[PDB]
Order: C-alpha cells, then structure tokens, then sequence
RNA sequence: UUGCCGUUGCUAUGGC
C-alpha cells in the first residue's frame, strides 16, 4: 500500500506498525471458516495505544 | 587475663545458661557440633504449625523483584562471639533484595511481628557503563544491567551482587558502598546465582558461560573455575562443607562438586512417561532444572520445569523420591482467545481437549540446612512446605501458605527464640515476570513485594 | 584428608 | 600410518585435493594417518563379522568397538551394530578433529583460521588448552571447546600488539 | 480436526526443543512467524516449529500452506513460553525456523528429528 | 590468589613423618618457590619450615597448576 | 507499605 499510501520519521514507525497488525488481521479473517471482529478491535486499541505513545 | 582464661570463663557461662534451661546438657552439647557431621539433626517438620502462620505481604517499588538474600547472626561455638559485624548490630537480622531496574535494598527484620522496614539502598544506572569495552577494564562501581543474584557473607561484614553485566560486586553492609568489583573476564559470563559456604567467605559463583567460579571474600581474589555443565549453571547451593551442588538447566544433570579432591558426582533423572503410563497400567517430560539445595552434605532436592520436586542421594546416580506435578497444572487457555472463530463449538476443538494444558514451574526451591523440611514456590499462588521422612527416602505435603501471589522469584527462612521454642519467618521474593526473563504471561494479582509469614512451633 | 589454604 | 598401495592415481590424487581443501591439511601424511587408522578399524570389524553370530568373543569385542567408536563420536547412536561400522570413512574421522569442529562451532571463519587459532594456544577444551590440531573431540568434549582463559579472545589482557599500539597512541 | 495439527508429544518436545537451543548457539535459528515465512520463499528452512497456544492460532496458520508447498515438514509444539526459552530469547516465541546448513555441528540431530516429524505427519 | 590442596596424605611413623601430594592452583602466575610452599603448607599443618620438604614439582601443560 | 494512579481505614489491598 506504499503507492497509495493506504498506511499513511515518527510518522513512518506507525505506518510500518499498522502494517504489521494489518498482516495479522488478514491471517485470522482468511483461514477462519466465520471470522468475528473481536481480535481486530483489540488489535485496533493496540494501535491506538502506540498512536499516543509516539 | 589469659585467652585460655577468657574461653574458660566464657564457657563457664554458657554451661551456666544451659543448666538454667534445664543428660539435657549433654544432648545440647553434642547437637552444637552436629553440623561438622553432615546429617540431618532438626527433626521439626511435625511440630511446625501451618495453619497458624501469620502472613503478610509487603509492596516494594522496584519492579520484578529478582532475588533476596537473608543475614542471620549466629552465635559462635568455638569462641562465643556472635557473627554480628560490630557492636551495633547484636541481634539484629538483615534481608537484602535485588531487582532488574539496578537497585539493591537492605531491609531490617529482626521485629518478627513487624514488616520489612528500609534502612539504605544504592542504585545503579547508565551513569557506570564502561567506555573501554575491554572485559577486563569491565570495572566500573555500579551496575549497568540487570542485577539478578544477592548474597550476604555469613560474617555480616559484606554483601555481593551480581547480574548480566558480567561483573561481580562486593558491597558494604553498613554503608552499602562498594569496595571492589571482580569482573567475571568472559563475553557471556553472566552469573546466575551465588552461594556462600556456611560459617565462611568463600563464594561460588554460577556464570551463563558454563562455569562455575570460586572466590575468597576476605582476600578479595578468584581462586578456581569449575567446568563440566553441558548447558547455563541456573542455580547453585552450599552447605558447611565444600561441596556445592548445581543444575545445569536444560541440560537436565545435576552435578556435585567435591573442590578438594577435584572430582565431581553427575546425577540425570531419566524418567520417560511411556513407561510411568505403562507403571500405571498426564505425565509431562522434564525439560529443565531450575533450582536445587541441599537439605543435607548427603542429600539435596531439585525442581524442573515439568513441576517434579526430585529428592536425590549421594549413592544413587537416579532419584530416589519424585514428586510430579508439585504445583498442579496450568490454567486452561480461555476458548474466546485460542481462536477467531465466531462458532464456540469451533473455538473449542482448537483447545484439542487437555494436551495443551502444561505444569507450573519449580521457580524457586528452599530448604533448611540440616533439617527435614523444606519450601517450594511456583506462581501458582502458594508457598507449599514440604516434611522428609525420617528414613530419608521420601517426602510429603506438610501444608501451604497461600498468600504469595506472582512469580516466587527466591525463598529464605530465618529463625529467632531459644532452642527449645523457636519461631520461623519465611521471607519470599515475589515479582510479576520469571527472574531469567520474561517468558510468563501475567499471572492476574501478581505484584512485586516482599512475601512475609510467621510460622510458631508448639507441641 | 588433607587441607586447603589461599594465599596473596 | 601406511602409503597407500598405489599413490600415483589420478582420482587418488584428485581425492586428497579435495580432503585437504575441505579440511585444511596440512600434507597427504595427515590423509595416510587417518586412512591407516580406518583401516585397521574396518580389518578388525571384518575379521569380528566373519565369525559365527553368538559367538562370545564377537560379541565381547563387537560391542567394545562399536562402544569406543560412539565414545569418539563416528558412530551415531542409532546405528550400533558392526556393519555399520564397515560403512565408515576418511571424512567421518576428519570431521572429529578439533580444528573442524572449532570452525563449525563458529569461533572461526574458516578452517585455517581455526588452524592458526589452535596452533597459538587460543583454544581450550574444558580447562586444558590445546595447540594440536589432530586432536580427536569426543562427544562429551565436544561442547566444552572455548577460548582460554589466558588467551586474549578469551578475557585477558590485549595481546602484545594491541596493548603497543595503545601506548604508542597515548603517548 | 483441530487447526493445530500436528501436535508433537511431550518425548518428541523435549527433542524438538533441545535441537532449538543449539541452533539458536549456532546462529541458524530464525525466530519468529515472519521470519520464518521468509525463510520459506527463500527456501533455506529446514523445517518449521509453531506453537499450539498460540492467542489466536490463526496468526502462524498461513506457514502449512507454505510449508507443504515447498514440501519442508512442520510439527507444533504446545506450549509458546517454553519453546520461546528454548530459542534463546526473552520473549515467547511462537513460530521459529531451523535454516538449511550442511556444514553445520549438529547436523546428525536435526537430520534426526527431521525424521520423526515426517513420520508424525 | 594461589591454592594449595594436599591429598593421598600418608602418616609414615617409621620415618617420623607425613608425605602427600601437593596441588598448587596459580592462576595469572608463573609458579610458587618451593620455599613460599615451604612456609605455607608449615603454618596450615602448625610445623617449623624447617621440617617442610618439597620436590618433583611439574607445571602442568597450558599453565595454571 | 507503594514509582504513578485508586479504593479502604485512623489500617488493608485494586490497576499501570
């Protein structure tokens, strides 16, 4: 997503963060027969909690 | 005023003490000398009270609380003089405490019926980290990394630490200033633990590189490396005597260490469950050994990662005794976490039944010297305390203690009152995460702290 | 049994 | 050792180049050694296999051979039987020596520089330093290869080069 | 059935992880799932080590499909916090990869466990 | 610091005497003068130097002992 | 009794 910028110094560790937990994401939704959205809200604040860090 | 005068009318005394107490003088006399023959001579596991133990927990600001280190003086046989350093300091108990963010705190614990109560403490930081990079200019007064063992010398004159900074430093107990640093000259040698010989200043030492190092306090100098292990020495322990005895974690062998005659005994558990399965006709494989003491110079305990407590002998290369499962097994993974699965049915398959399910770790493992009872601690949330038979072949479950909560990073016992009627304080260091690293999930209610309990003899 | 001692 | 029968060989010769160049030696006499050893080795274990299974001498001795040749390492755990043994060679043996297995363990970058790291006494197993680099690991003494205490890769003092150059920079 | 399969029992673990620890020494253990499934494309894996307990499993499920395709075996281990102790690091661990090395020290060992997880498959 | 250990101690009577094997630990020294080991083993076994006598000393390969 | 933040007392224990 580095063309559109779907992600986006101090600015580029959260982009590169995210996109960790957006690989993660994509891991549960796809070899699970009915993914539910409980691991992607708590993957969501994990994010939002380095959001405030930085 | 001759020093045989001085001894005589000493000794005059303490036979006047004795008769006061008081075939009682003469049995007395002869337990005085029953540590010099290495056998177990306090039979007091029975009248222990257990359920009467008062039990307390005491907070502590420095996170994950790695070890404590426990001063008792004691009073001298061959010149009655008490190990207390100078005058001041007659009768009085000390606990030292080391913890991962670089400081060392000296507490005071002779007031039984009290908490812990902070005297001095020095701390550590970036402000040491050697410039040279040399290990042998690795001589800097304070620690840089974590401190992760503490000893103090059974003369109550000095207490060393040591950690990952592969330095090893000696501190005064009053002052808490340090008088020299021993670097430990190797790129990965990290001590592990540290023991003193009983009633001396010699010091071994438990490197991550494999040895085993020996030093004498008093002359501030190393004098042997021991070598043999075929992983890290986690643990170390020490009795009156020279041999000290390690486990050498995942290389699952426990090794006795006679310095004077420069041999060593090797013991493996070798237990397999296809065959404990077959013996019955869960059992979980020993991966490490984590912790050992010696309950006796013929005896000593162990305890692995697969929660087994294994009593073991001098003759046998096997155990003798073993223990499994000591603390119980771990709390089941929770079905809304092991999968994402919206189905509960789903979630649960991915459980696979009870092969998940793992036991609780022996992280630390105590016992009284010369005596027929000993501690275990885990997080499971209970210090059990454990009784050896009498025949010294087997062991059982004397009773818990269940206010410790978190990781018992290390166990000590210190006791007061005269020989007839004694007390045992048992002071445990709890953290939130394993003293090694960082491994464990957080145990829910844990925090870092000195545990504490009173237990009281009656019979 | 002999004996030990360290010196300097 | 013994010269082999007919050395002038071109695939004997190509298999010595290719022995040394693998394993750093030094000669082909280091290649005759080993060779000579293997064979006495794989003689004995024919001679034990020629007579009758049961027999207590082929037992007693059978065992014994295949017990040392695990003690030394050649011999896997797994395979603890005298035909196996008749299925060892050269290289099983040279990779046994120290100066190999120093530089598998990674204290150096290549063969020759374990070789010169041996040679100047900068390699211990267990307490005993060791400057010999035909030296035969065992199993157990297999981990225990370290630097020495006195060498300075091992915690010493920088060697004569170093600690000059630092004076002379200083002054 | 279950999605973590297969599962190695607790004598093949205690194996499984001892052949770890030394390749963590040696410096050819990679640690970690996207380590690991670089390794894969790469195909320097010997094979993969994954963790049962893993919170949720799914997070490692994409490295079977990588490593059948390339025909690299794979067992998993139950417990993350010991196999991460086993790797050297502080950290539990919950996917580590054994990189290929024919000149490696413990050959024989891996060689040997690389047998049983096939068998196990 | 250097380390003296005795073993293989033997009580000689016939002699008047006591003879043993003597380990000298010497880490970061060349050797011990075999009149230092005199004084020592005289004072930890509570005899004059003079009755001390020590021989056949060989430093082990690698240095150390 | 705690580095920070609470609750509970005139002391004890919840979270980071």
């Amino acid at each position: 997503g580095a063309e559109k910028a779907l992600f986006r110094k101090n600015k580029g560790r959260i982009s590169r963060y995210l996109a960790n937990k957006c690989s993660m994401a994509s891991r549960i939704d796809n070899y699970s027969e009915e993914p539910s959205n409980v691991f992607g809200s708590v993957l969501k604040k994990q994010v939002e909690q380095r959001l405030e860090f930085y | 005023e001759n020093p045989a005068d001085k001894r005589r009318r000493l000794a005059k005394q303490y036979l006047e003490n004795l008769k006061s107490e008081a075939d009682i003088i003469a049995s007395r006399l002869k337990e005085d000398v029953a540590e010099q023959q290495g056998r177990v001579f306090r039979y007091f596991g029975d009248k222990l009270l257990i359920s009467e133990a008062k039990q307390s927990f005491t907070r502590v600001g420095e996170n994950n609380l790695t070890c404590i280190s426990c001063f008792q003086p004691v009073l001298n046989k061959y010149t009655f003089e008490e190990s207390s350093n100078g005058d001041k300091n007659k009768g009085r108990l000390f606990a030292y405490t080391v913890s991962k963010d670089l400081q060392l705190t000296k507490y005071d614990i002779t007031d039984f019926s009290k908490r812990p109560k902070k005297l001095k403490y020095a701390k550590g930081g970036a402000k040491y980290i050697p410039t040279s990079k040399h290990e042998y200019e690795n001589t800097t007064e304070g620690h840089y990394d974590e401190i992760l063992t503490v000893a103090a010398s059974p003369d109550g004159k000095y207490v060393v630490t040591g950690g990952r900074d592969r330095k090893l430093i000696v501190w005064s107990t009053e002052s808490l200033s340090p008088v020299k640093v021993i670097p430990t000259k190797d790129r990965r040698g990290e001590v592990l633990s540290l023991a003193f010989r009983k009633n001396s200043d010699q010091l071994y030492a438990s490197c991550a590189d494999f040895k085993i190092r020996t030093y004498s306090i008093n002359q501030f100098s190393q004098l042997e490396i021991l070598y043999g292990h075929h992983d890290i020495v986690e643990d170390i322990s020490a009795l009156a005597m020279e041999r000290c005895v390690t486990v050498g974690a995942r290389d699952r062998t426990a090794m006795l260490w006679k310095i004077p005659d420069e041999t060593r005994l090797t013991f493996r558990g070798g237990d397999e469950p296809q065959k404990l399965l077959r013996r019955w006709m869960l059992f979980f494989c020993e991966g490490s050994i984590d912790v050992v003491s010696m309950v006796d110079d013929f005896h000593f305990i162990t305890g692995s990662d697969n929660g087994n407590i294994c009593l073991w002998s001098l003759a046998k290369k096997k155990p003798i005794f073993t223990e499994r499962i000591a603390h119980g097994i771990l709390p089941e993974p929770s079905f809304n976490d092991i999968s994402g699965e919206t189905d509960e049915e789903l979630r649960k398959r991915q459980l696979q039944g009870k092969k998940l399910l793992q036991p609780f770790w022996i992280t630390s493992l105590y016992a009284i010297p010369y005596s027929n009872v000993f501690i275990s601690g885990s997080w499971s949330g209970s210090l059990k305390v454990w009784k050896i038979s009498d025949n010294l072949r087997s062991f059982e479950l004397l009773g818990e203690l269940s206010g410790a909560k978190g990781v018992v990073t290390k166990i000590q016992v210190v006791e007061s009152g005269k020989h007839g009627k004694e007390k045992f304080r048992i002071l445990a260091s709890i953290a939130k995460e394993h003293r090694l690293g960082r491994w464990i999930a957080n145990v829910s209610g844990a925090r870092n702290g000195i545990y504490s309990a009173v237990i009281d003899q009656t019979g | 049994k002999g004996k030990n001692l360290s010196f300097k | 050792y013994s010269t082999p029968k007919r050395p002038y060989e071109s695939s004997r010769l190509d298999a010595e180049l290719k022995l040394a160049g693998e394993f750093g030696l030094k000669n082909k006499k280091e290649i005759y050694r080993i060779s000579f050893q293997l064979s006495k080795i794989r003689r004995a274990a024919r001679d034990l296999l020629t007579r009758d299974e049961k027999d207590p001498k082929r037992l007693f001795e059978g065992n014994a051979l295949i017990r040392r040749l695990v003690r030394v390492g050649v011999l896997s755990e797994d395979k603890k039987k005298l035909d196996y043994v008749l299925a060892l060679k050269v290289e099983d043996f040279l990779e046994r020596r120290l100066q190999t297995q120093v530089y598998k363990l990674g204290l150096a970058k290549s063969v020759h520089h374990a070789r010169v790291l041996i040679t100047q006494r900068h390699i211990a197993v267990g307490k005993q330093i060791v400057n010999i680099p035909s030296f035969m690991v065992r199993l157990d003494s297999e981990k225990h290869i370290d630097f020495a205490p006195t060498s300075p890769f091992g915690g010493a003092r920088p060697g004569r080069v170093a600690r000059r150059n630092a004076a002379r920079k200083a002054e | 059935n279950p999605k973590a399969f297969p599962l190695a029992d607790a004598a093949l673990t205690q194996q499984i992880l001892d052949v770890v620890q030394q390749a963590a020494n040696l410096r050819q253990l990679k640690k970690g799932a996207n380590e690991a499934t670089k390794t894969l494309n790469r195909g320097i894996s010997e094979f993969i080590i994954m963790a049962a307990d893993c919170e949720p499993i799914e997070i490692l499920l994409h490295l079977p499909l990588l490593c059948e395709d390339k025909n690299v075996p794979y067992v998993f281990v139950p417990s993350r916090v010991a196999l991460g102790r086993a790797c050297g690091v502080s950290r539990p661990v919950i996917a580590a990869s054994i990189t290929t090395n024919d000149a490696s020290a413990i050959k024989t060992q891996i060689y040997a466990v690389k047998d049983k997880i096939e068998t196990l498959l | 610091a250097v380390t003296i250990r005795t073993r293989k101690v033997i009580s000689n009577p016939l002699l008047a005497r006591k003879q043993f094997v003597v380990d000298v630990l010497h880490p970061n020294r060349a050797n011990v003068s075999k009149d230092e080991l005199r004084e020592k083993l005289a004072e930890v076994y509570k005899a004059e130097k003079d009755a001390v006598s020590v021989f056949g000393f060989r430093t082990q390969f690698g240095g150390g002992k």
